[PDB]
């Protein structure tokens, strides 16, 4: 059938790179124009790109076989043998990491369920993502290390874990250390854009430790990713002409191009950011060629 | 007992030098030693690093020399300026989490 | 068009009552047969019931204007609830703001605070134990001297739970609130199909005891909410098939009110593979008798 989009408002949708509600919708020409995000990447025909998962609950999380130890001067240390978050084995292949693994840098605070030999508890570990580390992180190989400050051993029992993100320290929107400094297969940078076209950004704010809010953007809501993955539409042209309309009235707010590679462009020539209402909805108009010139906003 | 230790706090002055003694246990003798700057701890910027020998290495205004008899590598920061103040780390390079020890560097003016 | 379902495997879907992946699919006649869950509730025509949100990231979370206080009790937080998109919460035809927890126990919640920025864990009793999320007012506390916290807007996410019970919380100081009806009814011999995940409890020693069920994956909820299908009968006949082979594993009835029934007469739980997919077969009357599993 012809491609369509759900009439869900952005403000009601799920962010695709950090597990939080979508709070903003904007273009910002001062930001990097071709980000190489690995989550939130899908083709219109349903092909998942990078480490993009189907479920929003996988976003910026991981699962692993955990082996614990105490080391004076470091604290409780965890060696994680990564698995896919459904429990299936992670196989190094044509993606950077297990599905949903964080695609940004900084010091990530993660939470896992632990147990001792000495009831179940939730323990917070520190895990460095990147950009570069002295920990030899290699999620592409299925190997990551984490630690937490402690005066003595926590007497943790080894076992399977799910790690959810609690906060981030020193956030940088650059890809993490996927393979101990070596190259990895990556989803390409978002783009290209026509002259005057800029990326449409779905924005949330992540919990941070270092007072201004810490924004992080993604190309599509997670609901749009599962929508395309579930529908497996036939792609007929380079892009789809979309109109973003108010949900209650139908008033047109802007027109944009959803390229088949899974990113939305607007024609905007301003210098600073331009935020849009988050209570509208996108409707598919038609297929257009790549060179289709949008009305400026 | 910790794998690598040193001074918790050091103070230096404009154009002066300071010396950081990073003591380590004997097992780390043939490992590369390094001097790291900043936070996050595990993504700090390595300023200078040995090749696991006793030969002195100098980069910019920082030098390092490993004494593999007494198990101490000595870091010298020279021509100090106010921008040098901050958090640094004695480091030993190994697979996974490195032995690291936090050294806070205070820099003041010359009276 | 005729109702259809995405071919998504349950093990790849999002749980609708606790923010975690779906790990299990089962029936269990020893569990409460007609739960009154308020999240994970939708009609096949797309109507969201109870406090069910569109996004899985709202599930078992809330947002509020936070006012902090110290009582030599510890640090106390008074949360004036808002909807998680920032719009004002107005007491109406549901029990609480959308996504608010629909279970009981002492919930450990995490919010961003400022004294600069930190993440602080508060203790929040859901009850029944003076909580009134229906009125837009809930309280939490943390053992502590004052933390010198600055008041402001917060988003509270669940970290763990102490003393979990799968009964509705104290929505209105023990008084009644508008609720989505209990799940049901079922024919004789029919039992609820359960999509299961595991929450983080602090008083259980067995991970298998941390189970929490929902009626549908969150992806099915947004699927119905986005499609607005026309409902033609009491239920839909579904077939759960293996993804790789197409082999039929069981048939079930998706009642139009948003819950799936299987015909099962066993005493204990019966777990199913999670790597299958549901396909809509046809509309069936309420009295359509399923093949037993
Ligand atoms: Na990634
Ligand atoms: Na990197
Ligand atoms: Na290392
Ligand atoms: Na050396
Ligand atoms: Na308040
Ligand atoms: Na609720």
């Amino acid at each position: 059938r012809m491609v369509d989009l759900p009439v869900l408002q952005p403000r009601l949708c799920t962010h695709a790179r950090w597990p939080a509600p979508i709070y903003g919708l904007l273009v910002d020409p001062s930001l990097p124009s071709n980000p190489q995000w690995q989550n939130g990447r899908v083709h219109v025909d349903g092909t998942l790109l990078g480490t993009t998962p189907v479920s929003g609950s996988w976003v910026s999380c991981f699962a692993a076989e955990a082996a614990y130890e105490f080391q004076s001067g470091t604290g409780e240390v965890a060696t994680f043998t990564l698995i896919e978050q459904d429990g299936s084995a992670y196989v190094p292949g044509d993606r950077a990491a297990p599905l949903g693994y964080p695609d940004f840098s900084g010091q990530l605070e993660i939470e896992v369920q632990t147990e001792t030999t000495k009831k179940l508890k939730v323990t917070t570990f520190e895990m460095i993502l990147g950009p570069t580390t002295n920990v030899d992180q290699a999620p592409y190989q299925g190997r990551v290390y984490a630690s937490l400050t402690a005066v003595a051993s926590l007497d943790l029992v080894d076992g399977r874990v799910r790690a959810v993100p609690r906060s981030i320290y020193g956030f940088q929107d650059v890809i993490p250390e996927y393979n101990d400094g070596l190259l990895v297969p990556l989803a390409p940078p978002i783009g290209p854009f026509l002259p005057g076209e800029v990326l449409l950004r779905f924005r949330t704010y992540m919990r941070q430790l270092d007072a201004a809010a810490e924004a992080i953007d993604c190309a599509l809501p997670q609901e749009f990713i599962s929508w395309f993955a579930s529908n497996a539409f036939t792609v007929q042209s380079d892009a789809l002409l979309l109109r973003y309309r108010n949900t209650l009235t139908g008033q047109l707010l802007f027109e944009c191009k959803l390229y088949s590679e899974g990113y939305i462009a607007l024609s905007y020539s301003g210098s600073g950011p331009l935020t849009f209402p988050t209570d509208g909805f996108f409707e598919v108009v038609s297929w257009v060629p790549r060179l289709f010139q949008l009305a400026s906003v | 007992e910790d794998p690598v230790t040193g001074p918790e706090e050091v103070s230096g002055q404009e154009q002066g030098s300071l010396t950081v003694q990073c003591r380590y246990t004997s097992g780390w003798k043939d490992y590369k030693k390094y001097w790291c700057q900043g936070v996050p701890q595990r993504s700090c910027k390595t300023l200078v690093e040995t090749d696991a020998s006793e030969q002195l290495v100098k980069k910019n205004r920082v030098s390092i020399r490993d004494n593999q008899r007494d198990f101490i590598f000595t870091v010298t920061m020279e021509d100090l300026r106010m921008s040098d103040a901050g958090i640094y780390w004695c480091g030993i390079t190994k697979g996974g989490l490195d032995p690291m020890f936090k050294v806070t560097v205070n820099i003041g003016p010359v009276p």
